[PDB]
RNA sequence: CUGUUGCUUAUAGACGAUGGCAUCAGAAAUCGGUGUUGUAAGCUUUAGAGUUUCUUAAUCAAUACUCUCGGGUAUUGAAUG
RNA sequence: GUCAUCUAAUUAGUGACGCGCAUGAAUGGAUCACCGUGAUUCCCACUGUCCCUAUCUGCAAUCUAGUGAAACCACAGUCAA
RNA sequence: UGAAACUGUCCUUAGUGCAGAUCUUGGUGGUAGUAGCAAAUACUAAGAAGAGGAAAAAAACAUCUUAGAACUGAAGAGGAGAAAGGUUCCUAAACAACAUUACUUGGAUUAGGGUGAAUCGAUCCUAAAUUACAGAUGGAAAUCCUUAAGAAAAGGAUUGAAAGGGAAUAAGAUUAAUAGUUCUUAAUCAAGAGAAUGGUAACAUAUCAUGAACUUUAAAAUGGAGUGUGAAAAUCUACGGAAGAGUUCUCUUUUCUUCUUAACAAAAGUAAAUUCCACUGAAAUGAAUCAAUCAGAGAAGUGGAAUUUAUUGGCUUUGUAAGAAAUUCAAUGAAUUGUGGUAUUUUUGCAGUCUUCAUAAAAAUUAAAGGGAAUCUUUUGCUCGUACUAAUAACCGCAACAGGUCUCCAAGAAGCAAAAUCUUUAGUUAAAUAGAAUAACGCAGGUAAGGGAAGUCGGCAACAUAGCUCUGUAAGUUAGCAAGAAAGAGUAGCUCUGGUGAUUAUCGAAUCAGAACUUUAAAGGUUAGGGG
RNA sequence: GAUUCACGCAGUGUUAACGUGCAAAUUACUUGUCAUAUUUGAGUAUAGGGGCGAAAGACUCAUCGAACUAUCUAGUAGCUGG
């Protein structure tokens, strides 16, 4: 007897695909008598039909790869396949640095470390690509404050 | 898989009478795992 | 590709059933029946179509009310 | 199609109704030559052009 | 007598054919010989750049040393038994 | 065509000559930078294209079980004069 | 043999005698048990049913269950629709024919069953276009006109879209098959029935707080590119656990699975962006973005108002609502259902920038204004479509044809990449038959000593270069290019170091550079320019 | 109306396969291309001495240097076969 109907009905009740349905092979005459969804549900409750667990997929291998690449283990020249701009976009580095440097000058103006005329002059210097990073701007501001008092 | 099989396999075959008809017979080949095949000759279990 | 391949896109009807003659000859874009000559009041008949005349004409149907009158 | 007109569906239903065979009792009448319906068609054998 | 058939038969072969043996038949493993590749897996040389942690105590560490001329394969169209 | 040049060797290519069978100015004349699955010639590299063929795999082809067409067909099917 | 009509003679009459016409129609041979039944990686074992794996290996055995091994690889051989098909859908009985073997299988035969809507669509509106009465034209059939010609239609007639516009429904369960349609629960919409305050102002008040003719305004209703960013989902990840499963002679406080929530409404807490309002008046010019851009017809500052952000009001939260659902345990009954992220993608908005000799629809329908004419409960919600495929078997190609045919949802690894390659959820293992042998000649994929195009019409075919980083780069030129010119060097594994931020030491981003040591000396498994 | 890759598309070469084919034009690799002179669905408009054509006498339902269909029509043949 073909158990195609029971396999299809069980998959709709178990809410799984036909590949996850397990019909017990030693009671085919018992299973083949269930020609309705009400009868299938009883067979599921009686452990005649069970749902196979999903095949295991481990992320352990990927986790170790990221751990090694954090320490720069595989980030060499021979493992780089894209262009320099592709891996680290140049435009987004400008947007990141502009936000960082313009945030610092906004913090100093409200704190009173620099005045509006000094803040304005450094703003156009920041936009003009004068300081590589935060430290260079802090050094320039520190140096410019000492010329002011002299 | 389908592409590779073990180079040496050790099996155990047993002649037994068929359950349905006792006069007739059938073979039952089973698998006997071994650590190594060294010094293993045809043994009548 | 004028043969087998070009036939795959044929899924749009040109003619559908006509209300007056029952045949699938009603042109959807011309709004007229190729067979019985719809909305035109007179039925479409031609002398070169003598077989077409012997297929649909008087006496090819039930003659529900004319069969009694001529018998009378 | 899924969407169809009302009259078109009834002409589809009649085509279903006419795709039947001769009942057995009709075949046992005296002097009967009608055994099979030669106006039969199947969906995958002939399209009914409607 | 000859043929079929068997050895999933060879010195032969598209198929037939041809060649050999058929109960002292045949086959099979295992063993030794003979070849191929290059030193298995487990534990040990702190081998070991450094890091880390207890702070000489461990760790983790590509690769490297001894067991190891190792391990694996070997008729399938190889040779003995 | 003749002269140079490209090659060991050039009816090929390039550069010159021009009484040009029968070039020639929006039937457009001359000139090409970029571009072209366009036409042509030569170098480097590489290679079974070749000297000159060997060999490997899969699918068939071969044989068998089931199934099973077609083109074609006067009759047919050994040669010399 | 056959079983009911027929024959001879003479005249008369003719659809009167066949080997050919590539003659017409029908039937049948050789070919011939021959060519074939070879694209789409692939099946094996045990059992069940069945006349249908027997046997001197007759080496193969359709269907269903379990196990193993696999393929499509999520721009799929997944889950759903539009056109087209039309009962192909589901179930049972049954296999004569059909699916190039067979079939217990079937999209095949027989017989029943199946398609439920106030909220989804058609119905409604108009777009390109289309067709009427009267009129005009023509010998005629008929053509023209679509608001112009009319005693016709406050104003212009009919049709025209299941992808354009549009009143209103969601979650769970259920069937052999229908489900925003049935059931439970929870809502919504339409049509009904029972002459006001507050705020300086922007503007605000569970109906409120009257508003006719007439007129106006707005919405429906409007291109594309590219950049930044808010939010949700998915993936990834941090902390904290609960429950179950996998591995475990070698280790692994380990690997894996679940930890959810609708329409419609509420308003504890709290965002981003834009535009306006009040105070004050900028120069020593400020403010601001990735880019811009802005300002005395008024900047920045402070305090406010409004709108947008997939339903009320964007996110969390709440009613719904845990009673559902998911994961477990027990033999119907019990357990739990935290909080984050300066990561990626998709979707959805927003903000300004660019671009056009291109400026990227209309109506139905709705609201508001100017004006001043006048003095909570309950009922109903009609007609039609609704099954199924949507394709390496339901569509078009004569067919179960490697051809063609419009869309929606869309995981992990790796990488610049929605690339090649492998896997997860889902689907399938059959998709014109197999077994044995392992000849020639083939089709598809390859390799090769020495030479290196001598082959040939011709380097046809194949080989060869190939990613990224650094250096370097000619003539010529329309000065833009040539240019990835040409040419040269580096690249692996392991252990470390430094740079690039946020909050006041902790937290996070993959990216760049550098140094020792070791080795089989490193883009090349896949993908991947020959040059002059 | 820059250079390329990808989903797709086309059809440069092999003058490969096949050539009583998977197919009355297809398959494989190679090549070109792969968004603004782009690709594409449905609706709608254009008809045979006509239409449509970035122009090949190309396309107009496997039909094109004048479609398909029916009638005139048993068109005519000094030519061919019986």
């Amino acid at each position: 007897v073909s158990l195609k109907l029971q396999k299809r009905l069980a998959a709709s009740v178990l809410k799984c695909g036909n590949r996850k349905v397990w019909l017990d092979p030693n009671e085919t005459p018992e299973i083949s008598l269930a020609n309705s969804r009400k009868a299938i549900r009883k067979l599921i409750k009686d452990r005649l039909i069970i749902k196979k667990p999903a095949a295991m997929h481990s992320r352990a291998r990927v986790v170790e790869r990221k751990q090694a690449k954090i320490l720069g283990r595989h980030t060499g020249h021979g493992k780089r396949k894209g262009t320099k701009n592709a891996r680290t976009p140049q435009k987004t580095l400008w947007i990141i640095r502009m936000r960082v440097l313009r945030r610092l000058l906004l913090k100093y103006r409200t704190t009173g470390k620099i005045d509006k005329h000094m803040y304005h002059d450094f703003y156009l210097k920041v936009k003009g690509n004068q300081y590589k990073n935060k430290k260079a701007l802090m050094e320039s501001i520190f140096k410019a404050l000492e010329e002011k008092k002299l | 898989g389908i592409r590779s099989v073990a180079d040496r396999i050790r099996v155990r075959m047993a002649r037994l009478p068929i359950e349905g008809e006792e006069g007739k017979f059938y073979t039952l080949v089973s698998y006997v795992p071994v650590a190594s095949f060294k010094g293993l000759v045809t043994k009548t279990v | 590709t004028k043969g087998t391949s070009c036939r795959g896109t044929r899924h749009n009807k040109t003619h559908i059933l006509c209300k007056r003659c029952g045949k699938r000859s009603w042109h959807l874009q011309k709004q007229r029946c190729a067979s019985c000559g719809y909305p035109d009041a007179k039925m479409r008949q031609y002398a070169w179509g003598y077989k077409a005349l012997r297929r649909r004409t008087q006496g090819t149907g039930r003659m529900r009310h004319l069969k009694i009158a001529l018998k009378r | 199609t899924g969407h169809k007109g009302f009259s078109y569906k009834l002409k589809l239903g009649k085509k279903i109704h006419q795709n039947r065979g001769v009942p057995q009792w009709f075949r046992m009448k005296t002097g009967n030559t009608i055994n099979y319906n030669f106006k039969r068609r199947h969906w995958n054998r002939r399209k009914m052009g409607m």
